[PDB]
């Protein structure tokens, strides 16, 4: 009983979190009402990591839904699996945060954060041995970005010895709502540098390119983007949800993946990505899983070097052939793996494949090429900040220009820290 | 090639064959090191809570 | 009769210990419920098997074993396994959260909170012993519990049982089955602090067991179950002299006397033969000469290295099956005229030989074929330092960048313990070179 | 796509081999410290053999035999020949040698007095492995003073075979490649490193036939043959016109016998047959020929250089039988068969 508490905050965080629970409830055989209707004991073996067991053999997700607007969470409660969530775990306000990090972090969000921590405390008190927390949110908005990072700070204060894990959606001008997204993301990244142990960087630029270039969707929607995120979130948490030896909990994953405390930002990847009945061989899974076109961070791994890599294969396949192809990729491109961390690629196999796939592969890479993501955000930040453009939305909430300058310096420091280990 | 010290019993036997002749910390000190490490953990957490209080 | 207590720490120690006690029961005719029909002294006795099994008035033969793990899922396998009736709950010690592949977490943070409980449960077994020999300690090098908590336990055992001998069965890390990148750190941290507390340690490289299972058992992808069945055969070969009538290696002290002239160089190499697949309906039984010759093939060693480029300090041959001393000496005489077997000048060039007539026991339905005879060679070669060289080099690569070090400092360990542990391995690696060249 | 590393930049032989491997498009060179290699062109001193063969899914091969130094050191070769029953002290193709710093001082002076009293030629030569320092004398008291590293004193062949015209000394270099299956391949092409000065049996220029000494201390360098190097075609033609015999009959049969004897002797000690990594190695054998057409072994080189005219042929042969036999892509040697 190594429990995880899930938190989803803001519009993006709640829409992506809702799909995540829809996906893994299906994999574990949990129906939209909390009743288990599966056919394999592997489904219930580690079910308690994400689900509470209530009266009547009901499985209740250990999930807390947070937003400063009621709108999106009403759509979750009206969604397919909306009735499976604990009603008391819906914590929302009415003001919204207007895509404003200062409102989420300092004014509107501070008013609501205590009632979220009350729900977090109730879930933690019924945990046999809480591992830590996972948070889904975007960095470009106000609630998920500003209030989400405020939440993380206050969670760390009350549970300083627990792991903090986030799925963080990075903004991109390609898939943008407002021009202030680089401000919100830059302010949030520094919070994540200090207050998370593991962050999956999910780049909306990459999600768009994959939907358009690869999946052949000329007009991708947010729903299409979230299909890629759901499949990625299911893959990267397979080792937590099913029996296995490698990266079986959040702390062992962090010990395997994070050689330096600040460099804990991962590029996730998924294979296959098909626009569909054809069987995919193990060599094909391995080549696609490492292909840049399958990465969710919009960074070219050949532009940097892998510190650590986690690979997860799902389905009934030749584990011997899995080892051969994994060793084949490392031995044929060994220049992209740092030589000062021996055997930094770890592979795990799970027999249960995702829905609608005979087999699949999920990639989790700690690559120094991720600095291209932070460089990208830093340039967009500076393009406006050098003219103090749109700053009044933030100074009107009490913030000072110095806090933006310090956020700018902090992320450029992070970029430089990746650069020193790339050489 | 000498066989020496042959001992036989019901469940086996043993012997030696020669081919050529030749040519702690105390309980207190352990507790001190464990308590020193715990104090360094307490100091690092106190600095974290101080940083979060700021 | 003098008793021996087995202690199994971490997942590797517990699952290997589970495989050994299964084999012991099959070897001594002990049924899973603890009953032993061939034992005529009900509720007591000082036979050779009593060194490893105590007896209740009801006739149950209870292993003198303690299982310790910082996570309950592995020891719960023992509580609900085939031999669950053997153990009483006081022997199975579990925690809530494990050491997360972190030596410092197992040694300092979690070890401090559970060390008194483990020692107390060990004291309960020691109080049943009329003359305790000492302890056999099973653990991995790479796991946080197996490395970190074991080194703390070995320190306290030296304090609470100063005159008792302590032997190790250590699992050396192999990336083909390893689960952590920092296992070189844990291996060297735990070797440094345990070195002065262990009288004799048998290292088993998972790489060697893996390849022996692929090559000789035709297992394409061996599992821990495959690896542990083979390991339990080697361990049984080593401990058979403590559990059966005999005159060689009859107590733990004799292991040090026969295999370790220099106390720091206490890592004997183990070589086992033959390993035959059970799927073969009919395999030609190997002779004494053939299985003894196989003891000098690197492909059969528990640690891959080249004894030809080293020197021997001692060498024991442990036979089980249809073996008579006449065939042993004939095989040794031939092997001397073919093999590069150099002893150090300050030691006799010889072989202490032990023969047990009962052939090796295999687990029914397992991968190992029943054989008429088998041998385990325990030789103290300087060539085993190659494993230290490999391990120390990987340590040097990561530590030059301080990679993952913050995980250990974050648990209260000082950074100086890294360099202090590495300098000890450098001195150990230098001692082998002085003895072997 | 195979991978390899280079750890000896000063090797002219394997700098050419590495150049050929790249020219095939199926071999990729990694950094010198990358452990994920198929082939290691290792360093001469302190090669980390103990870290080889521990990479999952990689067949690793190295261009040196661990333990072959016993054959390629002055004192080690003498000790190996005397103490090995396969070679014995009655070995007829190796000059009577002694190790002088166990030590063989009293044993060397024992046979030394038997030659002075018996009116026989009593000239010896002292040398070691720490040279470019060699002394040749007929007085043992002078040889031992020069030593005062381990040195060896062997019988100086006072009756060498002399090429004419010139009345000059020489020595024969043979290149031998031993692959991972311990096949012994003798390169069909050898070289005679000839002295350019007339042999004076009564100055070390006409007595030492090294290519560096004849180019720095000899005034007739390059007179008879280019670079004081006579190849087998010219040398065989000379033996037919002068001595009415062939190179194969008079010399090469003994050379192949000596090569097999030395390498088969240490085969149990260095073979990588059942090892987790495989080895091959190129060797340089140095022979002397006396006036009776008897071949004597002088020394064995473990990291030999090649003749400039033969680098292309031999290095390609190294890739063919030593590297591509283990790693196939998409005869110049004489196989000395044995058991
Ligand atoms: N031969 C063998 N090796 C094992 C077994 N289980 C784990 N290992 C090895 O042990 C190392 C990991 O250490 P573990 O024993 O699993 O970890 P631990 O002692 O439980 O400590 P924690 O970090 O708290 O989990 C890896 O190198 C594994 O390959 C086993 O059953 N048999
Ligand atoms: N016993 C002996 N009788 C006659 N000449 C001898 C001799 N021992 C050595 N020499 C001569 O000395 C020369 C060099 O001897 P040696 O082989 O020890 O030098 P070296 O090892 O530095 C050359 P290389 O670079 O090939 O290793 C040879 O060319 C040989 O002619
Ligand atoms: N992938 C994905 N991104 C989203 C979604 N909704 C919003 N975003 C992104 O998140 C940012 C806007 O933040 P949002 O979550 O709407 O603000 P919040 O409600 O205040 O937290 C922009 O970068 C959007 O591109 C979604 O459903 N999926
Ligand atoms: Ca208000
Ligand atoms: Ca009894
Ligand atoms: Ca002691
Ligand atoms: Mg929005
Ligand atoms: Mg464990
Ligand atoms: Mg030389």
């Amino acid at each position: 009983m190594r429990e995880i508490v899930h938190i989803q905050a803001g519009q993006c965080g709640n829409q992506i979190g809702a799909k995540f629970w829809e996906v893994i409830s299906d994999e574990h055989g949990i129906d939209p009402t909390g009743s288990y209707h599966g056919d394999s004991d592997l489904q219930l073996e580690r079910i308690n990591v994400y689900y509470n067991e209530a009266t009547g053999n009901k499985y209740v997700p250990r999930a807390i839904l947070v937003d400063l607007e009621p709108g999106t969470m009403d759509s979750v409660r009206s969604g397919p699996f909306g009735q499976i969530f604990r009603p008391d775990n819906f914590v929302f306000g009415q003001s919204g945060a207007g895509n404003n990090w200062a409102k989420g972090h300092y004014t509107e969000g501070a008013e609501l954060v205590d009632s979220v921590l009350d729900v977090v405390r109730k879930e933690s008190e019924s945990c046999d041995c809480l591992q830590g927390f996972q948070l889904t949110h975007s960095l470009g908005g106000g609630t998920g970005s500003g209030m989400g990072t405020l939440l993380i700070s206050k969670i760390r204060e009350e549970y300083p010895d627990r792991i903090m894990n986030t799925f963080s959606v990075m903004p991109s001008p390609k898939v943008s709502d407002t021009v202030v997204e680089p401000y919100n993301a830059t302010l949030s990244v520094h919070q994540l540098v200090e207050n998370t142990d593991e962050t999956y960087c999910i780049d909306n630029e990459a999600l768009y390119d994959i939907c358009f270039r690869t999946l052949k969707l000329t007009t991708p929607t947010y729903g299409d983007l979230n299909h890629l995120v759901s499949a990625t979130m299911s893959g990267v948490t397979t080792c937590l949800r099913f029996p296995g030896q490698l990266n079986a909990d959040l702390r062992k994953l962090a010990v395997n993946m994070v050689p330096f405390p600040r460099l804990h930002f991962f590029m996730p990847g998924f294979a296959p990505l098909t626009s569909q009945y054809r069987a995919l061989t193990v060599p094909e899974l391995t080549q696609q899983m490492f292909d840049s076109k399958n990465m969710m961070a919009a960074c070219d791994p050949r532009h940097g070097r892998y510190l650590t890599v986690a690979a997860i294969f799902r389905g009934r396949m030749s584990m011997k052939e899995v080892d051969e192809q994994m060793l084949n990729v490392q031995n044929k491109n060994s220049s992209y793996f740092v030589e000062w961390i021996p055997n930094n690629v770890k592979t795990a196999v799970c027999d249960i494949p995702p829905r609608g796939l005979k087999m699949s592969a999920t990639f989790i890479g700690n690559s120094t090429a991720i600095q291209e993501l932070f460089k990208r955000i830093s340039e967009q930040f500076t393009a406006m900040f050098r003219r103090k453009a749109f700053l009044h939305w933030y100074t009107g909430e009490g913030m000072d220009e110095m806090e933006f300058t310090e956020a700018e310096s902090n992320m450029n420091d992070l970029v430089s820290e990746y650069q020193q280990y790339q050489d | 090639m000498e066989v020496i010290e042959l001992n036989k019993c019901t469940s086996g036997q043993s012997f030696e064959v020669i081919l050529k002749p030749p040519s702690d910390p105390s309980l207190e000190e352990i507790q001190k090191k464990l308590e020193a490490a715990e104090e360094r953990r307490k100091y690092q957490e106190a600095e974290l809570l101080k940083h979060l209080a700021e | 009769m003098r008793e021996c207590i087995s202690i199994h720490v971490g997942q590797a120690g517990v699952q290997i210990g589970n495989a050994c006690w299964e084999l012991y029961c099959l070897e001594h005719g002990i049924q899973p419920d603890g009953q032993m029909p061939s034992d005529k002294t009900i509720g007591g006795g000082d036979d050779s098997f009593n060194t490893f099994f105590s007896e209740t008035g009801a006739g149950k033969h209870v292993p003198r074993a303690v299982f310790v793990d910082l996570e309950p899922t592995v020891i719960d396998e023992v509580r609900t396994g085939t031999y669950r009736q053997l153990f009483h709950p006081e022997q199975l010690i579990t925690g809530k959260e494990d050491a997360a592949n972190n030596y410092a977490r197992g040694h300092y943070t979690i070890g401090k909170e559970i060390i008194d409980l483990v020692l107390d449960r060990i004291r309960k077994l020691a109080d049943q012993c009329t003359g305790l020999q000492g302890f056999l300690v099973f653990h991995s090098f790479g796991g946080g519990t197996g490395s970190g908590f074991t080194s703390l336990l070995m320190e306290r055992l030296s304090v609470d049982y100063g005159k008792k001998s302590k032997l190790e069965f250590s699992i050396y890390p192999a990336p083909q089955v390893s689960t952590a990148v920092v296992e070189p750190y844990n291996s060297i941290l735990t070797t440094h602090t345990t070195l002065e507390h262990s009288d004799c340690a048998f290292m088993v490289d998972n790489e060697a067991i893996y390849d022996i299972c692929r090559r000789n058992l035709d297992i394409e992808r061996p599992t821990y179950t495959n690896l542990n069945r083979l390991i339990s055969q080697i361990v049984s070969s080593i401990t058979a002299s403590l559990r059966f009538d005999g005159a060689l290696n009859v107590d733990l002290t004799e292991f040090q006397t026969n295999l370790v002239p220099y106390p720091r160089i206490h890592f004997p190499l183990a070589t086992y033969a033959p390993v035959i697949s059970a799927e073969k309906a009919y395999h030609e039984q190997l002779s004494v000469a053939e299985i003894t010759n196989a003891c000098f093939e690197p492909a059969n060693q528990m640690v891959k290295c080249d004894p030809r480029h080293g020197k021997y300090m001692a060498c024991c041959l442990l036979y089980r099956g249809d073996v008579v001393p006449k065939d042993v000496n004939a095989a040794i005489a031939t092997i001397k005229t073919k093999r590069s077997i150099q002893f150090v000048d300050w030691c006799p060039t010889g072989f202490k030989v032990g023969i047990n007539y009962q052939p090796p026991t295999v687990v029914p339905g397992g991968d190992l074929a029943k054989v008429q005879r088998a041998v385990c060679m325990l030789s103290n070669t300087t060539a085993i330092a190659e494993a230290w060289a490999r391990l120390d080099h990987k340590f040097d690569l990561m530590y030059a960048k301080r990679a993952f070090v913050h995980w250990y400092v974050g648990e209260g360990m000082e950074e100086g313990e890294f360099s202090e542990a590495r300098e000890d391995m450098a001195a150990l690696e230098k001692d082998y070179e002085e003895v072997g060249v | 796509m195979y991978t390899f590393v280079v750890r000896d930049e000063n090797s002219s032989v394997y700098a050419e081999v590495s150049r050929l491997l790249l020219a095939t498009g199926q071999w990729k060179r990694l950094r010198k410290d990358n452990p994920r290699f198929n082939l290691m062109l290792g360093e001469r001193n302190r090669l980390p053999f103990g870290r080889l063969g521990h990479e999952p899914g990689l067949v690793q091969l190295v261009n040196y035999y661990r333990g072959a130094d016993k054959l390629c050191r002055k004192a080690s070769l003498v000790k190996l020949i005397k103490t090995s029953p396969e070679l014995s002290e009655s070995c007829t193709w190796f000059p009577e040698s002694y190790v002088i710093y166990t030590d063989e001082r009293e044993v060397f002076l024992a046979a030394y007095n038997r030659r002075r009293e018996g009116r026989e030629g009593n000239v010896w030569i002292a040398k070691s492995s720490a040279g470019a320092g060699i002394l040749i004398s007929s007085e043992a008291s002078e040889l031992l003073d020069f030593i005062d590293q381990v040195h060896v004193i062997q019988k100086y062949l006072e009756k060498p075979l002399l090429l004419e015209p010139g009345h000059r000394k020489f020595d024969i270099r043979s290149w031998v490649l031993v692959d991972h299956l311990y096949n012994i391949y003798l390169y069909r092409e050898g070289v005679l490193r000839t002295s350019s000065e007339p042999y004076n049996s009564a100055d070390k220029t006409c007595h030492l036939t090294n290519h560096c000494i004849q180019k720095e201390y000899s005034k007739n360098y390059g007179r008879y043959e280019e670079g004081n190097e006579m190849f087998f075609e010219e040398f065989n033609q000379y033996l037919m016109d002068a001595l009415n015999t062939t190179l194969e009959n008079s010399i090469l049969l003994q050379i192949k016998h000596i090569i097999r004897s030395c390498l088969m002797c240490i085969e149990p000690a260095i073979s990588t047959k059942h090892l987790h990594y495989q080895s091959f190695q190129l060797f340089g054998f140095d022979f002397m020929v006396d006036e009776e057409l008897k071949v004597w072994l002088i020394e064995v080189n473990g990291a030999p250089a090649c003749a400039q005219k033969l680098y292309a042929e031999l290095c390609q042969g190294i890739v063919d039988v030593a590297i591509s036999s283990v790693f196939p892509l998409a005869s110049i040697f004489i196989k000395l068969h044995h058991h």
